[PDB]
């Protein structure tokens, strides 16, 4: 739904290298590039950010319900 | 004397127990009510 | 420019201290 | 639509990812089942 | 509306101000409807007002 | 001419959902009842 | 003799005689529908 603050199975906070992660891959880095660039070594931490999908960009469109 | 808020325009009002169930501006037939004033505490875990 | 227009004797001097077909990259949009 | 700036970077991304992925497995591809001929 | 001094006006509704109208203010109306030779309106009609507004204000 | 791999069966493959879609029998089976069975039926 | 109302047929969404066959994308997320939604199915009460 929205990136998670800390990685599941050690506890690094990976909830502030989601934007440094989508603008890495903007400038044509590869993914795994981009992730070592965050310093993200262990795999437990890659998977969080690798297999995130954001889905509050689809909640988001819909019309608020007050105003 | 409770509020609500319109399903399409989100418009605020109130009702009496005797209105029709209507958005007052737009004629929308579905409302919703308005959160409650106490408060809300979550344990953060 | 890119990798490819190195020459190739100088490609052959980029030696690590070939893609794989199930090796995908990933999308998030998908198809359909 | 007014799309927000990180749905436009997906998107951009996305293209890119399609393409390099249907150049490279394609590629792949074709180098694996010459071997596979010759063999 | 209209000013008792000055002219017939015609306005729209936002220019009159939620806030409650002063004694200079109610003073100087009552000096421009005197300088016109008017009165003000009755007790009587003043409950009919505020009868009428309650019951349109609590209508269904 | 060039040969055929996998990578065009998928580029076909998805042709084919982006045509029809996955409920398509269902949607074509009502449009075809509304449309012209209703009326033999009468 | 003329147009006599002889019932009304539930109709399948996403089909040719559904309101959601229009409305592109930006509507859709105005009626409150998930655009990820196939159709096929009936709504009965
Ligand atoms: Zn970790
Ligand atoms: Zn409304």
């Amino acid at each position: 739904m929205i990136i998670p603050v800390r990685c599941f199975s050690c506890g690094k906070v990976v909830g502030d290298k989601w934007d440094a992660y989508l603008r890495l891959l903007e400038e044509g880095k590869q993914e795994g590039d981009a992730l070592d660039e965050l310093k993200l070594k262990r795999y437990c931490c890659r998977r969080m950010v690798l297999t995130h999908v954001d889905l509050i960009e689809k909640f988001l469109r819909y019309n608020p319900l007050e105003k | 004397g409770v509020k609500y808020t319109c399903g399409a325009c989100a418009h605020n009002f109130s009702l009496n127990k005797s209105d029709p169930v209507r958005c007052k501006e737009c004629g929308h037939r579905v409302i919703y009510k308005a959160r409650t004033k106490r408060m809300i505490q979550f344990d953060a875990r | 420019l890119a990798i490819e227009n190195l020459h190739p004797d100088d490609r052959l001097l980029l030696v690590d201290p070939s893609p794989v077909f199930f090796l995908r990259r990933p999308q998030y949009v998908s198809d359909g | 639509v007014v799309a927000s700036k990180a749905s436009s970077s997906m998107l951009k991304i996305d293209q890119r990812n399609k393409k390099l992925n249907n150049r490279f497995i394609r590629k792949a591809e074709m180098a694996a089942v010459e071997k596979r001929k010759l063999r | 509306v209209a000013f008792p001094n000055q002219k017939e006006m015609v306005r729209p509704l936002f220019v009159f101000s939620d806030s409650s109208i002063t004694h200079p203010e109610f003073d100087l109306f009552l000096r421009e409807l005197d300088a016109e030779g008017l009165s003000v309106m009755d007790l009587r009609d003043v409950d009919y007002k505020y009868h009428q507004l309650k019951e349109m204000s609590s209508r269904s | 001419d060039d040969t055929i791999t996998t990578e065009d069966c998928w580029t076909v493959i998805s042709a084919f959902f982006e045509e029809k879609g996955l409920v398509s029998q269902q949607l074509d089976s009502f449009d075809e009842f509304m449309e012209t069975s209703i009326q033999d039926l009468v | 003799g003329n147009k006599v109302h002889i019932g009304k047929v539930p109709i399948m969404l996403r089909s040719k005689f559904c309101s959601l066959r229009t409305l592109d994308e930006v509507d859709l997320y105005k009626m409150k529908e998930c655009p990820y939604d196939m159709g096929g199915y009936f709504v009965i009460n």
